[PDB]
């Protein structure tokens, strides 16, 4: 989508595993604010917004 | 609400919906320069069409923010330079004549060819059929034959051209406000509205005889040793007393000397700092010698190139099949994209042109934080400078040893730094006398001070009194001998070239300060020196937000073009000119004594 | 060149945390009445990207995900995968099944 119409999916009611997306070569800025990357697929949230 | 905050938005829709606009103009003349086909001619004609009418468009929208109700000193430059009518302000009629009088000035110097009268069957074209002879042969009635017909053929086509010219032109300017075209040439170093660091349009000549009262001496022992070897060279033509036959020098109109180093050579017997065979023993590609310039750059703490550089640059000659212009240059298309096309040899002049353009690239890169309307230098001397001075220092010996294309074992005695030097000076303080009458003499055009019967009495006899060079017959009226070159033919500014010498100087000496260099300024690297990049590119990255009084204080320290790093860069040279030139006699007469 | 993208470059105020802009009204900069005409002072708020692939890589696009993780007082639901260590038996071990 374009940044005025930034597309928003809510996720809900899954295995969300994150260290597939940090492992990955493909990306460039993976900078997360508030939380630690090596965390996140151990933690659990209530739903996440994309 | 308030003006300030109308004039931001503009600026940034302006910015925005210019920026796209610009890099399709430049990627079109871009796809014309390595690829001369007709689409590409005509992609080329409808891009500057659009980019020129979007900027008509966006002047007149831009003119409705009056100037006095803004403080921000951007804002109100960006403002300045759009709100310039041009060629806006003129009539249809005359706007048209002008555009078609500037298409055929180009027409006619781009395709002027000239022969000899009584054999027609083929001719020669400027470059390279009469470049070649003009810088190689040493017969005076080939070369005096070749000068007249070129300046009798261009001259007598251009002459009322020139003529409309100089009236539409002035017109444009009066009706632009300014008191000729001459004080619009001056207004790109006006700087106005800044506490102590204001620039005036009037200073600038004040400034120039200035600094041109303090070249007169060393450019006085130049001229009378090269007038002493050229009576070695031509024996009887050349008078003790008099000036330079003009067809002489080296060159077609005389813009260098650089092509008589093989005749003034202080010491041939001793050896010359050509690099050439080296690179050519080692095969070095002229992707070697870009990445060669990369590494200097880097050394100094400059950026490095970027990805699309490498992969979008044409720096290799492409073939027979495909046309290209050789004439090398750096091209800041927008967007982050900075090319160079050159039709780059394994020769010492391509690699020293790599490091120049190279460093125009680094200079485009620099700016580009900064709004688009902003990017250029801050005059147009400093573009041009900062390329000068990676040629200044990638010419060093100490430079060619460091990357190992020079021999380790290379003896540096006094004959080859006076010899080089003398080279230098041949290129560099030569062209300075020859920039001054021309820009003087253009000043005095367009200001009235001479009338159109008397634009070539007085010509030659400022060419006497200052480039101390004499024409070989007398010329009338029907010659227009300063419009065979390329820059007055075509609408370019010329004191480019004597600030641009100045600021090469005064840069040098103050990174060569800043490198901590403890010998001669000719013997200077700015190689390994990071505090010397970051003096660079504090300058750089300012682009024309700033005045190039306050750009010039972050560099040198001094709030005006000065002389004296100039005379200190040739001072060994000085004093061998001065000690060589006991027994000749120091200046000239203006009288027709060689030859007339 | 793709310009099938679009932002939105002039707004009255800055936008609260996770809003959404999708209106397409002319921005009012001057004194003078739009009247929903682009004229002068008065310009379209949306304007579209210029992607060519000679771009630098500051100009170059590039595609953001960004995940937002918040904890509400419901049940938590979206969690990760939990490693499991493979199952031995007949020995005295400690057992983690299901907390
Ligand atoms: C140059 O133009 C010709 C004719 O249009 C074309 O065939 C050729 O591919 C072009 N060269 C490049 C490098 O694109
Ligand atoms: C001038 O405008 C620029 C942006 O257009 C801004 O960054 C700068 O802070 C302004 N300067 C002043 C003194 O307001
Ligand atoms: C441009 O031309 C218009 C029309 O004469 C004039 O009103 C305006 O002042 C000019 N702008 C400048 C900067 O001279
Ligand atoms: C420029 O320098 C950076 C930092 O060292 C490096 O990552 C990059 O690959 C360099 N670019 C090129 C084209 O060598
Ligand atoms: C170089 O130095 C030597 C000895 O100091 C001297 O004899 C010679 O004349 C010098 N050459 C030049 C060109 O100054
Ligand atoms: C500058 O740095 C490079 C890289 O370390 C080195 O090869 C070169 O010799 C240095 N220059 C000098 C004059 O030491």
């Amino acid at each position: 989508a374009s940044v005025y119409a930034w597309n928003r999916k809510r996720i809900s009611n899954c295995v969300a595993d994150y260290s597939v997306l940090y492992n990955s070569a493909s990306f460039s800025t993976f900078k997360c604010y508030g939380v630690s990357p090596t965390k996140l697929n151990d933690l659990c949230f209530t739903n996440v917004y994309a | 609400s308030t003006i300030e905050e109308q004039a931001k938005t503009f600026l940034d829709k302006f910015n925005h919906e210019a920026e796209d606009l610009f890099y399709q103009s430049s990627l079109a003349s871009w796809n014309y320069n390595t690829n001369i086909t007709e689409e590409n001619v005509q992609n080329m004609n409808n891009a500057g069409d659009k980019w020129s009418a979007f900027l008509k468009e966006q002047s007149t929208l831009a003119q409705m923010y009056p100037l006095q109700e803004i403080q921000n000193l951007t804002v109100k430059l960006q403002l300045q330079a759009l709100q310039q009518n041009g060629s806006s302000v003129l009539s249809e009629d005359k706007s048209k004549r002008l555009n078609t009088i500037l298409n055929t000035m180009s027409t006619i110097y781009s395709t002027g060819k000239v022969c000899n009268p009584d054999n027609p069957q083929e001719c020669l074209l400027l470059e390279p059929g009469l470049n070649e002879i003009m810088a190689n042969s040493l017969d005076y009635n080939e070369r005096l034959w070749a000068w007249e017909s070129w300046r009798s053929e261009v001259g007598k086509q251009l002459r009322p051209l020139y003529e409309e010219y100089v009236v539409l032109k002035n017109e444009m300017a009066r009706a632009n406000h300014y008191e000729d075209y001459g004080d619009y040439w001056r207004g790109d170093y006006e700087v106005n509205g800044v506490d102590g660091y204001d620039y005036s349009r009037g200073q600038l000549i004040e400034d120039v005889e200035h600094t041109f009262e303090e070249i007169k001496p060393l450019y006085e022992h130049l001229h009378a040793y090269v007038r002493a070897k050229l009576m070695n060279a031509y024996p009887s033509y050349i008078s003790p007393i008099g000036c330079l036959p003009a067809h002489l020098l080296g060159d077609m109109w005389g813009r260098f000397w650089t092509n008589l180093y093989s005749l003034t050579v202080p010491f041939g017997q001793k050896p010359n700092i050509d690099v050439t065979d080296a690179m050519v023993d080692q095969a070095w590609d002229a992707q070697r010698i870009f990445k060669e310039a990369e590494k200097f750059f880097v050394s100094v703490g400059l950026p490095n190139m970027t990805q699309g550089f490498w992969e979008n640059s044409m720096l290799t000659d492409p073939g027979n099949v495909q046309k290209a212009v050789c004439h090398p240059t750096a091209w800041d298309l927008g967007k982050g994209d900075f090319r160079i096309l050159m039709c780059t040899k394994v020769t010492m002049d391509d690699f020293l042109t790599a490091h120049h353009e190279m460093g125009h690239i680094q200079y485009d890169m620099a700016y580009a934080a900064q709004p688009f309307l902003l990017r250029n230098g801050a005059n147009e001397g400093f573009h041009e400078a900062v390329g000068e001075i990676m040629s200044l220092s990638a010419a060093t010996p100490k430079h060619l040893k460091s990357i190992g294309l020079l021999s380790p074992d290379f003896q540096e005695d006094n004959e080859t730094e006076i010899n080089f030097l003398l080279k230098q000076a041949l290129t560099i303080v030569g062209t300075l006398p020859f920039t001054y009458m021309l820009e003087k003499w253009r000043w005095m055009v367009f200001k009235g001070e001479i009338p159109k019967d008397q634009w070539m009495k007085k010509w030659w006899e400022m060419k006497r009194e200052i480039v101390g060079v004499v024409e070989p017959v007398p010329h009338d009226e029907t010659y227009c001998d300063p419009a065979s070159l390329f820059h007055v033919s075509n609408d370019y500014s010329f004191i480019r070239y004597y600030t641009r010498t100045l600021y090469q100087f005064q840069f040098q000496e103050a990174l060569c300060q800043a490198a901590k260099h403890e010998g001669p300024l000719h013997k200077c690297d700015i190689s390994n020196s990071t505090e010397a990049g970051q003096k660079l590119f504090n300058m750089l990255r300012l682009g024309k937000s700033e005045p190039w009084t306050l750009a010039l204080e972050n560099v040198v320290g001094a709030k005006n073009m000065n002389v004296r790093p100039l005379l200190n860069y040739f001072e060994p040279l000085f004093t061998w000119l001065k000690d060589q030139n006991k027994n000749s006699f120091v200046g000239w007469s203006t009288d027709w004594s060689p030859y007339a | 060149g793709n310009y099938n993208y679009r932002y939105r470059l002039f707004r009255k105020s800055n936008l609260k945390p996770f809003e959404r802009d999708i209106s397409t009204e002319i921005y009012q900069a001057g004194s003078t009445p739009c009247n929903g005409v682009e004229g002068f002072n008065c310009y379209f708020p949306l304007q579209s990207y210029g992607f060519q692939p000679t771009n630098g890589v500051g100009y170059q696009p590039y595609r953001v995900v960004v995940l937002s993780f918040e904890l509400l007082h419901a049940p938590a639901t979206v969690c990760g995968p939990k490693k499991s260590t493979n199952l031995v038996k007949n020995k005295c071990v400690n057992f983690n099944f299901n907390g």
